[PDB]
């Protein structure tokens, strides 16, 4: 039941290793690093910024420096020790406000802040999302169940170069006295991309269909 | 016969990061935060990372993000030249003719290397 | 019922296949049949899709395939070890593959094909070595010697 | 402006090159028709609600003199009992078939169907319709004019 | 001269020659069409805003209410039995702070012609007919209209013999306005539901206009 | 050759209107306002005015609009049978799987002849 | 040969990927219809002689029991005066429209048109036809057989 | 399972009978008639014409009258007593000669001389055959394995009105002294259509793929 | 509306089609041997005179029979009957690319009188 | 002319040939069959045996740019920039299915000549882009344009 | 000027600027190409028809035989190692009463340029490349050429380094003809295989000629 | 990275291609007259052994020359050289529909040793 993709994957990996381009160890190391990734660090960065005005300022001006606060050093955390080859080392945090709301996309591919947020959603990589968001953001966001006042500036950020973004949504009402953990808990991956906003009681991305893999990880 | 320098990038960026490793290599920036610029419609045969939807449009520079070789050069193994990259904000109405006035404050922010910019 | 609604949605999607059109097959037309507009369109960089009209679709998540993770790790390791930079990968992977493969094949299928491609283009392996390896891999599947974590060897 | 116009023309042209698995149909055998295809082929063309489509900048359109005349003809034919609006809709928005339904203009279908009812209910023979068309073209080609469409 | 114009002349001459309808009938119908427009519907709305008793009639019996603005669905048309295509069952859909209506005919272009005039080119489009019923919020946003998420957006699909006009809620900033002033801001688009009346706005939103080869 | 009665409709509807001319011909309505009904997926070969998107969905009858022959019969010159028509309101969530809960109150109202209705 | 079988399957599959400039038609305005297109859209579907086509390995096909029953029904309807063969050809090979004409099977069109004449000449109401179809489906479901198409 | 086609066929047949359009007996009577049809009569007509110069003249000038000689009366053989509704009553026989070779098609449909030849081939009804024969007969015939001298007149007959045709091929070499039955035996259905010529020892149409029916007769 | 289901049988029983229309077209406008060009009459809704023959010139080789045109018969109009002719066309006159190597190839088909005009 | 309209008609109706048109938008791996995988990963230039229609073959005058392009490609090979086999692989295969059949024969030769200059780093993509701008300005400024346009 | 001409100059000037090749090299190659034609090939066939010994050499060693007509596949081109694209392995396919050849390059347009000149536009067409190898009888018939069914039609696909020219059989009606006269009827099309030589025919069969935008 | 732009000219001048590779393939694995079947080797990225020949059996009629496989030459790898063979295929073995009437038709093309296996 082996597919042509799996056949080719083995061929490529074995050949690269035989020719000494990289070792079997390097490959396992990268996979291990990927397994350590997730959206929690980014969520905690937001919670911390909500609770600390000074840190929020740092997040806005220097995302790379701010990321260190949640244990994610864009330069030294990845195995390379020079940032991941594909995500680079220039994270920027986009702070929403009562008059500004951000949403992110990579129209050219799937550019995502993997080091601090984890792997990108399947739909984020879709030609559809990459075609539509930059031109009809209000409509796409509405499909995701998010609507903002017409006077609010919706800003779409297209990650087309070496910068990667995470969205710092506005802190919702009904979270007075909440701890850092309680706040971070409602800042889902979708909130960090910008297709959703944090809501008390909602601690998981909105449920959507899940396409099963032939041979899942 | 051809030999590829597989250690160059690592030796240059280890402990520093990319694009941090290109800091200061672009020299003086041609534009500054607040300047209004129009995106030049340079030829994009084979490769470009400056979206077609931005060509000819005018926007405002809101930040000098970093220095780095242009993707047009890096993608073909040419890193000898480094230039400034700018984060530019466009009004949605200036990109899409049909954008509704009801949503007059909507914008789009993206990054473009200096070579594509010209005074507005 | 659920079966009724299921058939309704299946219908709504199938009729799209029958959407009428003026379909003009292209077979190496003469230069005089290529307008400036067509020239610019054919020489476009495939990955630049922002702003193109598209329909609404119910976005879904997708489980990661073992081979996709392995492909991703391979591409980053090749970059990590200097075979290429991510930018060289993007140009080869999202543009050089051409329009048809770009939208016809899966996301990670392109990542994988391009990883195979860099090995040959930079002459780290000959195309012959690649072709022989693929045959070797298929023989493993057949011979029942299994292949990595994709299929174990013949049992009892 | 000039660049923006080229940009938008480009965004529209690339749509023509959207890759696809294009399967021409040439009267396939019954065994090649699944239940899904059967239902799709025997569908009523006018029932499009819910089908996925793209965003388009809606436009208004001036009414053609022939469109106004066609509309009046269709309502007058109904007024005088040649047909009811429902019979018209069935013939006009469904009987024309998928290809003509989306390939021809809105009022083109209204007009073709007005001609159709005259023949289907035998008020005029197809021969009479064909001969009238020949006469009309000759009238135009000779230079004697064609009503309000072309002066002599 | 286009093939459409040739065919139109042929069909009309044959119909008249065969006595299916008269030259007079055809002229009379075109004259009736020319008298149509959005003014009577706009007036019905303004009148409803200023007269609660009338508003109640509009909501329960649109046909009867239409008479007050000079449009008798049965006798205004030349047939004396209503237009063959629009029929005689107008219903007025009243918006409220929690309910906003928008109309479409997914099967065709069904429109309340007697009281509203001719349908917009876009209203007849397969695009509008495919999308409005499924993604109304998105389509309306394209028209520049957005409503609170809790408000019930109701799409009305005119698929049988009923035709609809939308009675929008009266907007703020119209204190002491006369019937004429209020009617002035109730445009065709407001009556279809793709726009809401706003003081100072007395014409449909500007959109590209595709020119006809030989316009009326 | 067949003869078509071109005066029947006018004689029946003049001074009365359509569908007013069919009033009282359907008899006792099978359903009443407030009733919950499911749309039967009847064959639609050649013609139907009950959209595919409504098949199998359940809605609420909000009005008995009028009496009239079904379009399926009228479109083929058959007006001998008259039945009640009902205006039905569907929740958008019951028609479209992807509809957002954020817009939970959105609905769709359309008319359907009695033949397509069954008690929910 | 399994290899040859894959070779031929390949040669057939690549045809699906033949590049093209694909322009979907969505009720264009009258001004977008040239005389050439007007003639192409109003053509009678059955007139295909001279159209370019590829070489295909012609095959014979066994007759389906329903195809034989369909043929007999069409000839019996003509025999008993419901229609003449010419009326059938016009409705069957032309009125069905371009899409169904090449998308459905030869005898599928014969059958659809036999159902069509019953309704068009009012020997059966569309309601009766729809009801009958429901009956046939219920007959199959309930396990009550279906002529020689399925024992009860 | 029963297909959508079988469901509709049954519905149509029962409605027609119920409405008195035609009877159950008529339907059975017609199927029985079809069952009696085949290429034998037409083959005999050719064999007879080859052995009787006077009969050949009749065939060429009056196909309907000649047909009676082989037991097929185009007017009274069918159950109608006025010819079959679709095949009509005007059979014409096309006689090949050393300088003339005919091949038939119905570009508008599938028009075929059913009464004397039986049912048409699947390929004969194909849009492909209907499109190509009239324009590239040489190439299409070559595909069938038939080639003729470039100076021989290839005539394509398009059966577009009420006439139906059968091809009378030239008598092949090596048939000296053959009886009527022997000669008729090599005149296959394909020879009568014109895509093949009779050959001694060949008593069946060239073998070609056969698409199986879901529920065959 | 009543459709006469006995008319055709009453007209053709024991006679046949197109035999039943004999003598109803009157005098033929053309004769065997005449050169005729095919008129490009409107095809709207129906026609049995193939597009590939329009404007081409051929030779009448036979007056096959009399019958109402298919354009009328297909819509239930059989009041008028006309002559049908079998016409032979040279392949090179139909197809611009036909090879001179096969200069004798032809195509024969039938066309009702209404489509014919003196060459 | 009637015949001209006839032949124009026959070619036009081809545009309306019915089909089951399935647009592809980056399908998931589970939607790719072995047959499709082999088809997508095919080498574009291998068309022998594919069904096609009869067409009236024609000759074509050579464009001056085509003559120059051919000379450039052969001269690049003559001087060791590449071998003809490397050209073929890049020109008739690497270009991809769409460009392969959508663009002109010599259009692919020319694109590939520009391609080798960049791929082997004899010129940077930036130099190529700048040159193109120069040629367009040269044509606009009316400064002439070789044998393609006088000053 | 077209986009092709814009890019052609860019590429040529760039290549020369970077010293990949000189302006002189370019002029030299165009000159060489300008001298190419089908005459040498025609003369080779003519000589073979009159000299059985030469014919044997043609069939066994095309490269050697080519020298007799002034075309040295190795030294004639400016490179001194053959043209980069045509290589140096010409083979001559000799037709016989029971064998007739026709050539094609299904992968591209591979043609024996040194001895025959430039390939025909149709030879480079995807259509010719797709159909010839599978339906040769049909394609040849379209060209007006038909051969006995027993005769072996052999299609040669030039997919590697060998280039072919077809040596057709000497036609009837040429008794007593000189080499010069015989050469005149061996056209480019005869050397490809889509036509056979015929007395009095000294040019390829006339066919449509698509004009270029800017020829020379 | 530097490219040796003089290599080819230096070894091919005054000799030619593929003459410059003569003798570098060693002893041929097959000879004229041998029956061989075409192996369906992976085509990823490039190949000059047409798909229509895969799995078919033919007859070697000539050892045309020695040269690096196109699969290698096209990517700058000329280190290995092998024998090229001209193979003749019966048309009926390539195309299932080929008519028996033309039973002598054939197709000849060249294939490097790597794709050949004794039939
Ligand atoms: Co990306
Ligand atoms: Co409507
Ligand atoms: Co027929
Ligand atoms: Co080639």
């Amino acid at each position: 039941e082996v597919s042509d993709f799996e056949i080719l994957e083995m061929a490529v990996r074995e050949l690269a290793i035989e020719k000494g381009l990289f070792s079997a160890e390097d490959h396992r190391v990268w996979k291990d690093y990927v397994h350590t990734l997730g959206p929690l660090p980014a969520a905690r960065l937001v919670a911390k910024a909500w609770l600390d005005p000074e840190y929020k300022k740092l997040c806005i001006e220097d995302g790379v420096e701010a990321s260190k606060a949640v244990g994610v050093n864009w330069v030294t955390s990845p195995p390379t020790q020079f940032g991941t080859p594909s995500d680079y080392c220039n994270l920027r945090v986009l702070a929403d406000s009562p008059t500004l709301k951000h949403v992110v996309v990579c129209t050219l591919c799937s550019c995502y802040p993997r080091p601090i947020l984890g792997q990108s959603p399947e739909w984020y990589r879709s030609p559809n999302y990459r075609r539509r968001l930059v031109r009809w953001p209000r409509q796409v966001l509405a499909e995701f169940g998010l609507q903002l006042p017409s006077e609010v500036q919706i800003r779409v950020a297209d990650s087309n170069q070496k910068t990667r973004y995470i969205v710092m949504p506005v802190r919702p009402e009904g979270t007075d006295g909440w701890t850092e953990d309680q706040l971070a808990e409602i800042v889902t991956r979708d909130c960090l991309i910008g297709v959703a906003v944090p809501k008390p009681g909602i601690t998981v991305n909105a449920k959507r269909p899940v396409l099963k893999a032939n041979r899942p990880v | 016969k051809p030999v590829w320098d597989r250690t160059h990038h690592a030796k240059m960026a280890t402990g520093i990061g990319d694009p941090q490793c290109f800091k200061g290599m672009a020299g003086k920036s041609k534009f500054n935060v607040g300047d209004r610029v129009r995106i030049k419609d340079l030829p994009d045969l084979f490769y470009t990372r400056t979206m077609t939807y931005t060509r000819g449009a005018t926007g405002t520079i809101v930040r000098l993000v970093y220095e780095s070789p242009a993707a047009e050069d890096e993608a073909f193994g040419n890193e000898e030249n480094v230039e400034w990259f700018y984060s530019i904000v466009f009004a949605q109405k200036d990109l899409w003719p049909e954008y509704s006035d009801t949503f007059a404050n909507d914008t789009l922010e993206t990054e473009i290397p200096e070579r594509y910019l010209e005074k507005a | 019922s659920s079966s009724i609604r299921e058939e309704v949605h299946r219908h709504l999607g199938t009729v799209a296949l029958m959407q009428p059109a003026l379909h003009q097959q292209t077979h190496a037309p003469a230069p005089t049949e290529i307008t400036h507009t067509l020239f610019r369109a054919y020489t476009r960089v495939p990955h630049d899709v922002g702003g193109e009209a598209d329909v609404p679709i119910e976005y879904h998540e997708k489980e990661e395939e073992i081979w996709e993770l392995n492909t991703f790790a391979t591409c980053e390791c090749l970059a990590w070890r200097g075979v290429w930079t991510a930018e060289e990968r993007r140009r080869k992977q999202n543009c050089d593959v051409g329009q048809t493969v770009y939208l016809g094949m899966p996301y990670y299928g392109r990542w994988l094909l391009t990883a195979a491609r860099i090995l040959v283009d930079k002459q780290f392996v000959t195309l012959t070595e690649l072709h022989n390896k693929i045959v070797e891999m298929r023989e493993r599947v057949a011979s029942g010697q299994g292949l990595g974590e994709y299929l174990p060897p013949k049992a009892k």
